[PDB]
């Protein structure tokens, strides 16, 4: 199925974390198509910044045969 | 997110000064229009779906966008665009209540342009759709509060374009 | 009482209604929160301290697995060779623990999702996505969802993915509504994409047993 | 398609196709000429199906054509005939594919959110496909109608 | 602000603001004029509050200003007067917003680790805010002082 | 992913027209060739473990690639290469059953070149391994089916080239 | 990440030979310096918060960064900076104990430059902060051990700048 | 190496090296010459250890070298002793490092998938290293043999 | 869980007393047996699969349990019993190292009877398999340490029966 | 206990204890006589340490003992000396275990919430243990003091 390769930077606001957090701060991850709307909202509500969005798998304007 | 109160606090916090006379009047102006911002959101919340209902019919429907070949032909794409415009109208109302457009830069415009470009979503059509929302939002609410909403809806348009 | 599983490492074991009748009905209403014992510090309970939800149990509860160390082949510093890359056993132990959380026991040879493992190891997907994929697996459907009562299967899934029994009706009815309309896969999706999951476990954190039922802790710590 | 549905199910378990899965594709590909015959009949008399089933909907539920309804006027009636023409097109894509995925991806997923924003009763659209099934079954042979109605009944089931 | 909290709670549930929540906003809006009056009195006498409570801290805790202490010298006392000016400024931001969030965000998160790096005792800065509370409650009316004390006690509570 | 039927449907859906005779000819072509597609797939799936084993032996084994200094020396790297060619055979079967090579682009060839360049995986050694797979499969299924299988195995070679 | 022992193992594993006399002396050289590495690590560990204390006072404190408008003004952003310099000190100790700067690449400078540009953390100021760490450490552990620490702290600086 | 493992363990808890962990490296550093001596003896007699334990394997398990087996043939017997030469090389890296990671990394992780592909019995490779332990214990002192056994048994346990 | 050290500490802590002569002697006895426990655990670790192999062979294999109708018939249920005895041996090793059976009650025996009854697992057949482990472990490890392992394996048996 | 830590880590990974973990216990077992020596020294002169560190605390911090303080009175000072006697007992459990678990489990977790409820300054209790560290250090050997200090600083560090 079609997926997004997205880069996001989420900083900590609530607590100072003594452990290594660089992997969960600035990351580039692949997300499913149906999950991206929930994922983008999660980054936005936490107070993060989306760097780059690209459609890694699939092609724009797929009517049938996207799964 | 940053509100109008929070923005005045933050602006004075940058210089490191106390809330001066210029900062005090900016707060008082927001507190004066506070009742106006509450009633406007109450009208929006009453008929939130109704704005999205007619805005597609005014601009997008019976056009090449909804026609086979367009990016709003399928039910899935239609339900996506309906959702988008519903979220666009919701976050504009949030910006109207807060009195700041910093929420818009954080909660919508933060990585939507490159999302739309990657999916082949036409930028011209979506701007026209939010423009179709703008005047009908002003019609349902009023002239003073509709102009307030008209700024934030245009702020989404300027960010996407 | 039948909807409560035994608080054990693996295996969804439920009291049968037919076999040895021990059904104990109680009129529970909607807004009825169940008192749960935290595995870690008693102060770190989210009922009284909601800010301390993502606080790790320090030798009181379960061991926390995190992708803190750098995954092998992340940067092009170790060019071509470097056969003895030390950060490799840590991520493999994380995978095994991630398998152990979704499925209580370690799986067999032809059961491990090799595609999902290597995507995590390459750094294509986070732990949150990896846990989701293991719970969205057809094996998890076959082993825990299909042979069990719908709400028993929901309860056990919540005790595996969040490491917590459901507080009451409000949460149980939510996932049961998703189970009716959307299906099993969306129930998995809802439990992972929940705010409480995100607060307790990050993108790199493997889930763990956070809260026990009083009856479950009694089975553990009232023996000889 | 039933080929794609088989592949994605096999890829999810990370395995080759089952003996049953390979047999089903074999049964589909042999009966592909029969599935093409169903399509050719439905594409040929496409305008007669939607017109009859449309009129049969309007006599059953006249509140649609009556004022206050969604499809009021000759323009909106033509839109309703087009909607049924679009759905008959989805069935023809469904029968050749051997799966309901093409019907889902275009005109089933997020349909309840669509017709809500249009203000169209979805149970009336469900009843329009019911009538479309009845006219199509009377048009072509019963052995082919039973296969055609199976995909029609899914469209009804997902709509209602 | 409570406007910030309301939107956060609304967006989390993916819904518009409830009439109960909207009633809270408009009531805060009406009470915002009274909240601005409290801030004006605090910023009006920002010099006299800091200097009095600063001196009262030096009388209660002489080891602070004594040689060997952290705040010994003309430079080190100036930084302590700066710190108390900063925390009073945080209170003025707190009373305007009608919330403890802008205090928490700017100058009340990881303060325990902040003064530990400098070597400043956290108990002494907790006392300094408590002294600032007493001067603010004395100079300014008691009804508004009880409102202001809620923000002061929040600082002391986080400090200790 | 897209197969042969879905590609015909999608090409008919963009224009919005029904299945025309010109588009029907490509369907008839798939329904005729599908007899060869299923038969060969059942043979490949049967000997899946032995096809890889034979191909690795003649191409990769007892060479400088598997020798210390190569990229296929380490047991971890060996098992990875076995895993890769197990995927390469499996996804080529999927493409052969589908009648389209879009699946290979959708799952396999997505971020494969950049990963292989970063890890320092030899391009020439991988191609020769898939070419070894091609010859083993063609000798097992037949001349016509092996050529048809060999198209997708050359497509995955050219994509990694 | 590899250490000086692991680097000797890796180099011998590349050729596929047993540990040669050249690699044998490399191990004994590390075991000769092993007493110095453990001793210095114990001093840094004991005065971990103490080193950072002198470092910030020398470079960062009483500047525009700590002053309003700066990036180290906020108490959260100050506590993050102490924490950052707590990382830079601990990982330099890790690199010193190992005898290789492989840990500083895979863990520290994996995506540090990317996140610092994203947040807007000034590179010039933080490099000076690590340079302030360098002088404090070398004064504490000694000239011999401070030379080794000075290399790795420069390696953090060079990777970031 | 043990120094690297101590770093990894400390970084996992996000803390500095423990006084007990620092003494553990110190004990390794001081007794470095004695542990490196073990590698010298295994390197010097790298031939006669493989030849003897190889011959011991073919008497202990004659089925693998018998026709139909994996190690049957002149070439297949050769690569088996070549494999035993590799496994001894892993041990020499292991006894130098002071950790079981270098043995695990090169030739122990994903070893089950390798030998299954080649059609090699994993239990027979477990017996080959078992005999390599027995020759190593004979050609070395009791203290050195007990030290080496801890690394040999790790290869045994992971194999079977 | 608690080991022999923690058990002495907890008992002294409950009383609210410092570690007396009786408490110190209990620790000294554990440190005397500490060398015996570690060496025993390493033997079990090396021959983990071997113990389970010869446990099933003695008691379970070539019986009505293995044959159709029995519980350990299917490969699924066979690998389940292998895993069970692998878990039983490992947790006996943990208790052997700790010098207390607190881990067995906390992690194994907590509702193990209710589990085995519900599934339909024979208790007598399982006990015999753990009894088979005991005899195999004692023959492998030794007399004193084999007795020590035998105590905790009896503790599993007593909690199951 | 480090034995407990090693088993818990092995339990979580669901594997037998690592040869590195087994050697870690083996080193602790052999070096257990040294740990019991420090414990007996602290137990033997428990009344001497508490009395010395008590007086040293009350001179440095007079405010806690002075009228209006938390530990003002003959009964309140006796509780404060009892508090340190508890903390010194917690240290002796830590030295014996060779781990900072028993000190954390019994008398470190929920100390901040405890002393806030009682109205006890937390930094003064941090000073009290710091005085207990100083007396204990100058009553045993340098190697004994350095090992004991690791547990003492853990009590100070968590409370501060
Ligand atoms: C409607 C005005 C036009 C239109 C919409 C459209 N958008 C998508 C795709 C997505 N929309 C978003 C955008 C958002 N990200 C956010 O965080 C928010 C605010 C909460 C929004 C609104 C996302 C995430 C997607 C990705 C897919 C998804 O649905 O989650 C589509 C689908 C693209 C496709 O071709 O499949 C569409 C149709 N496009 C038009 O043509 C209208 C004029
Ligand atoms: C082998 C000695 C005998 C045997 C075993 C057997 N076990 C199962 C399945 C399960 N085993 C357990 C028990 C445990 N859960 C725990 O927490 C622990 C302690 C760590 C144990 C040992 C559970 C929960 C199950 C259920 C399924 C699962 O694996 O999660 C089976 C299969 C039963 C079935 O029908 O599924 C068997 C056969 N039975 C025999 O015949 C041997 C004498
Ligand atoms: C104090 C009055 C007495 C006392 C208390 C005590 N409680 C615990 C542990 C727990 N307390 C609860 C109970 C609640 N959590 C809830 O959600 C509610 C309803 C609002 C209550 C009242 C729970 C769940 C626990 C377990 C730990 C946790 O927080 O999750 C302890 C500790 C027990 C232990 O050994 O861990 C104690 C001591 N006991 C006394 O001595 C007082 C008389
Ligand atoms: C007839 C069965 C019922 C009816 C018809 C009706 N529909 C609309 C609105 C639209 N429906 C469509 C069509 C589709 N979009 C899709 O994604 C698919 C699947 C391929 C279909 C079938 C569209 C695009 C529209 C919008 C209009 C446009 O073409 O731009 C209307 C118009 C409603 C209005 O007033 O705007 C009507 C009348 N109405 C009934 O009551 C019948 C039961
Ligand atoms: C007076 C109440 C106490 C005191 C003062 C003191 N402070 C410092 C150092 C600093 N103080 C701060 C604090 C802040 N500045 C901010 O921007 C914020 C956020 C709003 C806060 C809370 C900081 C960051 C510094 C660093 C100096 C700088 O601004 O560059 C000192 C000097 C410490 C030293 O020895 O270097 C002193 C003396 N000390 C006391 O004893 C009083 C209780
Ligand atoms: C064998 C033909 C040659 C070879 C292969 C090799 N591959 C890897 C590692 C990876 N390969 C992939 C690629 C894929 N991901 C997928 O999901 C699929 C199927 C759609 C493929 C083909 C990825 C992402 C990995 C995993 C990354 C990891 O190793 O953690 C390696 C190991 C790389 C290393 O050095 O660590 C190797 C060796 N290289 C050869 O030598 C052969 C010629
Ligand atoms: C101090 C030298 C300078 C400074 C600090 C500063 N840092 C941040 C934010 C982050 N810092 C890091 C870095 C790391 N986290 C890790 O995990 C590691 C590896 C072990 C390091 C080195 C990251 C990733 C962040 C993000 C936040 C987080 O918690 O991870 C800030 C911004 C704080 C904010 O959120 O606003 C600041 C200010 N800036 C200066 O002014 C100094 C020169
Ligand atoms: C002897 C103990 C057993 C045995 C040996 C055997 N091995 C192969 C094939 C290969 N051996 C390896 C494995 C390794 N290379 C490494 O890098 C390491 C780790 C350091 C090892 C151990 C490899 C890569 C091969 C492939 C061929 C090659 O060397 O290029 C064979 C041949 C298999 C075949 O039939 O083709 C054999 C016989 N077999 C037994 O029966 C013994 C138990
Ligand atoms: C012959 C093809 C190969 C072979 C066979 C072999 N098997 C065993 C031992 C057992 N086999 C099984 C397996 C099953 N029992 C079942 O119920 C099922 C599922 C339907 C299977 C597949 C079991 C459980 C046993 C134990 C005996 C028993 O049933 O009681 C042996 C004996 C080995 C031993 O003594 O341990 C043998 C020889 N071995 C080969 O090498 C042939 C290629």
């Amino acid at each position: 199925m079609r997926m997004f390769r997205i880069t996001a930077c989420v900083p900590s606001q609530t607590r100072i974390r003594t452990q290594r957090e660089l992997q969960n701060t600035y990351f580039t991850k692949l997300v499913p198509y149906d999950n991206w709307f929930r994922e983008q909202q999660r980054i936005m509500k936490m107070g993060g910044k989306i760097v780059k969005v690209e459609l890694a798998t699939g092609r724009p304007g797929t009517n049938a045969g996207l799964a | 997110m940053q509100d109008a109160i929070t923005a005045v606090i933050n602006s004075a916090d940058v210089q490191g000064k106390y809330l001066d006379g210029a900062a005090m009047d900016k707060l008082k102006s927001y507190f004066a229009s506070g009742e106006l911002r509450v009633r406007a959101a109450s009208v929006i919340s009453a008929n939130a779906a109704t704005i999205v209902k007619e805005a597609v019919a005014k601009s997008l429907l019976y056009s090449d966008v909804t026609r086979p070949g367009g990016n709003m032909y399928t039910t899935r794409r239609y339900a996506a665009c309906i959702r988008d415009l519903d979220y666009y109208l919701r976050y504009a109302t949030y910006a109207m209540l807060a009195g700041d457009a910093s929420i818009l830069d954080e909660r919508v415009l933060n990585g939507l342009k490159e999302t739309y470009n990657s999916l082949g979503v036409p930028i011209s059509s979506t701007v026209q759709a939010i423009q179709a929302i703008k005047e009908v939002t002003a019609s349902l609410v009023g002239a003073d509060a509709g102009k307030e909403m008209g700024v934030y809806l245009d702020y989404i348009c300027s960010g996407l374009s | 009482s039948g909807n409560d599983p035994l608080e054990i490492q693996f295996g969804a074991i439920f009291p049968k209604e037919t076999r040895n009748p021990s059904k104990r009905p109680a009129p529970f209403n909607k807004d009825t929160k169940r008192i749960l014992i935290h595995r870690g510090p008693a102060v770190n309970n989210q009922v009284g301290n909601p800010s301390a939800v993502g606080e790790f149990p320090g030798s009181l509860g379960a061991k926390v697995f995190r992708l803190n160390g750098g995954l092998p082949g992340a940067k092009v510093g170790k060019n071509t060779g470097t056969s003895v890359k030390f950060g490799e056993s840590s991520t493999q132990a994380l995978i095994r623990a991630a398998y152990r959380q979704v499925f209580g026991r370690d799986l067999y040879e032809g059961q491990r999702l090799s595609v999902a493992e290597i995507q995590l190891e390459n750094g294509d997907i986070s732990v949150r996505e990896f846990i989701k994929r293991l719970a969205k697996s057809e094996l998890f459907l076959k082993l825990y969802w299909a042979p069990h009562y719908v709400c028993k299967a929901i309860e056990y899934m919540h005790r595996r993915l969040l490491g917590r029994p459901t507080y009451g009706r409000q949460e149980m009815n939510q996932y049961f509504d998703i189970a009716s309309k959307q299906g099993f896969y969306a129930v998995v999706e809802a439990m992972i994409d929940s705010k409480e999951y995100s607060d307790a476990f990050g993108e790199d954190t493997v889930p763990y047993e956070r809260y026990l039922t009083p009856g479950g802790l009694q089975m553990r710590s009232a023996r000889v | 398609s039933i080929v794609t549905k088989s592949i994605v199910n096999a890829d999810a378990e990370a395995r080759y196709l089952s003996p049953g899965e390979l047999d089903r594709i074999k049964a589909f590909v042999t009966g592909g000429a029969a599935r093409l015959r169903i399509a050719e009949t439905l594409t040929g008399s496409r305008e007669t199906i939607v017109k009859q089933a449309g009129d049969r909907l309007f006599q059953k539920r006249p509140d649609i054509v009556s004022p206050g309804g969604n499809a009021y006027g000759e323009e909106m009636t033509a839109t309703c005939l087009r909607d049924m023409d679009y759905y008959l097109r989805l069935v023809t894509y469904g029968v050749v594919s051997g799966d309901v995925t093409p019907i889902e991806e275009i005109g089933l997923v997020g349909v309840r959110e669509m017709y809500r924003s249009l203000g169209t009763p979805i149970e009336a659209v469900a009843q329009s496909v019911r009538e479309m099934k009845e006219v199509a079954s009377g048009l072509m042979s019963s052995d082919d109608a039973a296969e055609a109605s199976a995909y029609f009944d899914f469209v009804i089931g997902k709509m209602s």
